[PDB]
């Protein structure tokens, strides 16, 4: 009877839609993502592989050539 | 009399694409009711003459413009626009040149073949006919029908894509009363929705290969970005069946990116995981999946999403709500052996669930899944497994309290199959048992367990003699769930005798575990082990030979989980001694 | 009603949700519910209800279903039924709302709506368990279920204190048919240990045009002849 209430209380987080907050989240997400990924075995296995390469260059501020030649040769 | 015919009909198409550029929610929809009305006093009109040749073309121009405007708003085709087609397509044929659509058609194709100049209009009713099929998934007579607009010699190509890449827009559509949407812009949007639909239809029917085509052709062109994103998570899916991890998590960061609604991907992540045994990543998937789910136009016009269907259950786009997934981390986090973290997202779900009385509802999960009494039950396994005790008794006695008016009297307790009691009442005494135990309470457990298996006996949950209510279609009636859960009480009870020194009366139990489920071993483990104590060879070794000669299916997870907690690290070493 | 010659035409400015094809609806303390035609089959929505005074609105839809049950002058008729602890509808006792809904509603607390349609099928939906989404669609066979098959149109759902010995915890569900097929429900819990449900299907004189419930088990209703009553206490 009040233990149960005492229970589920503190729980709720009533809504917190925040859609600045959203936008935090989804950065979070690509970033697992991104940390579980792995480009050497992904070129192993298209557009899209390009723009993974300009993704790993806009982070290491290095001409894209270079990074996939790197790759590609490696 | 035409010319204030065609002027109206132009009214009123000005008027429905005034209300879609612009508006209020109101207002737009209100407007499009006024010229849905307008649309149809026009055809009434218009159907009121014998019409001729230059009455035809504002007449089917009127016709398809009131069918759009029908099935934008009631968003989906049925038959009254189909019949409609009919009306227009006599009209055509008795000025000129009866039984059904697909003769008709072939028979006013004959006809258009002399080269009326009214194939602009013909091309659109086409349109939005080939829309109705596939919608209604008329997918064979479909292809006849575009056969017949092609070449007939060209018939080898039972294939729909070709045939659609084939069906050409017939003009550049030139000053002919005015039109809501030309056939070329019905085109692509029956390309991307067929070649949608069946790359979706092979990956549930295990064609994940030549899902692939067909859904890089639904990519390939006009592909608005919420069916982009929904054409990537399948894609995801489609390499996560093949094995190609890398690929998928591609398709999925791009899911990700370019959507405003991103929940099935991040399931699709954690189904991958899951495969991969990433349990943490997983766990962390879900857990932003349901932030994610935390937040919350109708164009007149035929889009796409209007001719995608509803998706099912194997898809990988079913994302149930916020609340249908809380439940999926509570259970995965459970089944992987983090029952604190468990305990918590329970107790956060009950709290949505039973505090929903004002703000908008969480509801909870589907029949195929668990019942809403196997929920708390799952929830006080969790809490046990915590070390929470004291709380899965208040749990087991709301639930207790809130069914009390469903329990039986217990007065045949008195009397004594035949009666009724739902397989929830008695596991509730039982886990209500074990939390005692946990507490050091002998007397009071083997009472909980005794009350257990007097309702387990003495009571049959299948009695599907009076269907009276909603009932648990399949997790509380399994007979696997009624043995194991007998066995799981006798073998709960004789280890209190154990405990309390009555080995014979441990024994009676195990051995009455024994004969009920045979294939468990936990039974045996037990039975051979109190045997082993008191009188080691003969029986052992009669038991050996029985499990030797024995050697899952679709438990509850309450179940399943307090075996995984009672059961001994120490099982198959003491089982071959 | 405040509503800033005594005649006054209603402006388009009032209409929420213009359905244009909705046949019935009701309401519930923060939530609105109504049931649509189309063709063959019909459909049940469930709506927001803006909580705080605001512009009227209806919100965004919650919910949806499909009475795939019904295949087609008689509309149909809606009847909220909460149970106690949890509006314009009934309040029953927790025996009879556990006995004809089950433990899923009786623990939500979950109110339950009642559609009788002309086919004479008298059909349950729990709320709670209505919330739907385009990557959700409600699934009719496990959410829609079907009380008793009426052989005639229903006009009036109803429940009543019987045993009378604002908020009355009813006893008695009600139903009506168009011909007179009265149908009565009530707890038992009689003979084996068990809950049972105590059936009964009359069959009054006349058709019924009309009927209410008043104090204490009677149930006034109308023939083309005379207004009747009838008690079940
Ligand atoms: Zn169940």
């Amino acid at each position: 009877r009040r233990a149960w209430a005492e229970l589920l209380a503190g729980r709720v987080k009533r809504e917190k839609y925040n859609p600045e907050r959203a936008q935090k989240l989804k950065e979070s997400a690509v970033r697992l993502l991104r940390s579980h990924q792995d480009l050497n075995a992904l070129l192993l296995e298209s557009s899209f592989i390009g723009s993974a390469l300009q993704d790993q260059a806009s982070r290491l501020g290095v001409p894209v050539g270079i990074l996939s030649a790197g790759m590609v040769a490696s | 009399c035409l010319d204030l015919w065609r002027e109206k009909n132009d009214r009123l198409v000005r008027q429905a694409k005034v209300a879609q550029n612009s508006g209020l929610t109101l207002r737009r929809q209100q407007l499009a009711q006024d010229a849905l009305e307008g649309l149809r006093g026009l055809l009434h009109s218009l159907q009121g003459l014998p019409a001729a040749v230059p009455v035809l073309p504002l007449e089917l121009t009127v016709t398809c413009n009131f069918i759009i405007l029908r099935a934008s708003l009631a968003q989906g085709f049925t038959e009254d626009q189909a019949q409609d087609i009919q009306r227009s397509l006599e009209r055509v044929l008795e000025t000129q040149e009866e039984q059904g659509l697909r003769e008709l058609w072939d028979s006013v194709l004959r006809a258009s073949c002399l080269l009326p100049e009214l194939l602009s209009a013909l091309h659109r009713l086409v349109g939005l006919q080939a829309a109705l099929w596939l919608s209604a998934d008329r997918l064979g007579d479909l292809a006849l029908l575009l056969e017949t607009l092609n070449g007939s010699q060209s018939g080898a190509s039972k294939d729909l894509l070709l045939l659609l890449k084939t069906w050409s827009p017939p003009a550049e559509e030139l000053d002919a009363p005015l039109t809501l949407q030309d056939a070329q812009g019905l085109k692509d949007v029956l390309l991307t929705a067929f070649a949608y639909r069946q790359g979706l239809q092979e990956l549930i029917t295990g064609n994940p290969d030549k899902a692939l085509s067909s859904l890089h052709e639904a990519a390939s062109g006009l592909c608005p970005r919420p069916v982009l994103v929904q054409v990537y998570t399948a894609l995801g899916s489609c390499h996560r069946k093949m094995g190609n991890p890398q690929r998928a998590l591609l398709y999925l960061v791009a899911a990700l990116k370019e959507g405003s609604a991103w929940g099935p991907p991040l399931l699709e992540a954690s189904r991958l995981y899951q495969q991969l045994g990433d349990t943490t990543a997983e766990l962390e998937s879900l857990e932003l999946l349901v932030e994610a789910l935390n937040v919350p136009a109708p164009q007149f016009l035929i889009e796409v999403e209007l001719l995608l269907p509803p998706p099912d259950l194997a898809s990988p786009l079913h994302c149930g709500t916020q609340s249908q997934t809380k439940h999926i981390l509570a259970s995965r986090c459970l089944q992987t052996g983090r029952a604190g973290d468990a305990a918590e997202h329970y107790l956060d779900l009950l709290a949505l669930l039973l505090d929903s009385s004002e703000p908008r509802f969480s509801p909870p999960p589907s029949p195929p899944g668990p019942c809403m009494p196997e929920v708390f039950l799952e929830a006080a396994v969790a809490l046990i497994q915590a070390g929470r005790a004291q709380d899965a008794l208040t749990l087991c006695e709301e639930l207790l309290s809130r069914t009390s008016s469903l329990l039986p009297k217990m007065s045949r307790l008195w009397e004594d199959e035949l009666p009724y009691c739902p397989l929830w009442v008695s596991a509730t005494h039982l886990l209500q048992g074990q939390a005692w135990v946990q507490l050091g309470a002998q007397k009071v457990a083997i009472s909980e367990f005794s009350r257990c298996l007097e309702l387990l006996f003495r009571a049959t949950p299948e009695e599907k003699e009076q269907g009276a209510a909603f009932n648990c279609e399949q997790g509380c009636k399994s007979d696997a769930a009624l043995q194991q859960l007998r066995a799981a009480a006798l073998i709960s009870r004789g280890l209190e005798w154990v405990a309390s020194g009555q080995d014979t009366k441990a024994l009676q139990d195990f051995l009455l575990s024994v004969q009920m489920c045979p294939g468990n071993r936990d039974t045996y483990f037990h039975l051979l082990q109190t045997l082993k104590r008191l009188d080691r060879r003969d029986e052992a070794t009669a038991l050996w030979w029985r499990l030797e000669a024995q050697t899952l299916w679709s438990l509850p997870l309450y179940l399943e989980s307090y075996l995984s907690w009672i059961r001994p690290s120490d099982r198959d070493a003491f089982l071959e001694e | 009603l405040d509503h800033p010659s005594p005649v006054i035409p209603v402006d388009p400015d009032a209409c929420i949700l213009p359905d244009a094809a909705l046949c019935a609806f009701t309401l519930l303390d923060s939530v609105l519910v109504t049931l649509v035609q189309g063709p063959a089959r019909w459909k049940m929505q469930l709506f927001e209800q803006p909580c705080p005074g605001e512009d009227p609105r209806p919100g965004g839809q919650i919910g949806e279903v499909e009475l795939s049950s019904y295949t087609p002058h008689f509309l149909p008729v809606l009847c909220s039924v909460s149970p106690s602890g949890s509006s314009g509808g009934f309040t029953l006792e927790d025996a009879l709302f556990g006995l004809l809904f089950g433990a899923d509603a009786t623990l939500l607390q979950s109110p339950v709506v009642l559609c009788g349609l002309p086919d004479g099928q008298l059909c349950c939906v729990i709320l709670k368990a209505l919330v739907t989404s385009r990557s959700a669609p409600g699934d009719p066979n496990a959410l829609v279920k079907i009380l008793h098959h009426l052989e005639e149109p229903v006009i009036f759902i109803g429940a009543l204190k019987t045993e009378p010995q604002e908020d009355v915890h009813c006893d008695c569900l009600v139903a009506f048919g168009h011909h007179g097929r009265m149908l009565a429900i009530k707890a038992s819990w009689d003979e084996s240990g068990k809950l049972v449900p105590e059936l009964r299907e009359y069959c009054l004189p006349g058709p019924v045009l009309c009927a209410a419930c008043g104090g204490g088990g009677r149930v006034y209703h109308s023939t083309p002849s005379d207004l009747c009553v009838v008690d079940l206490s």
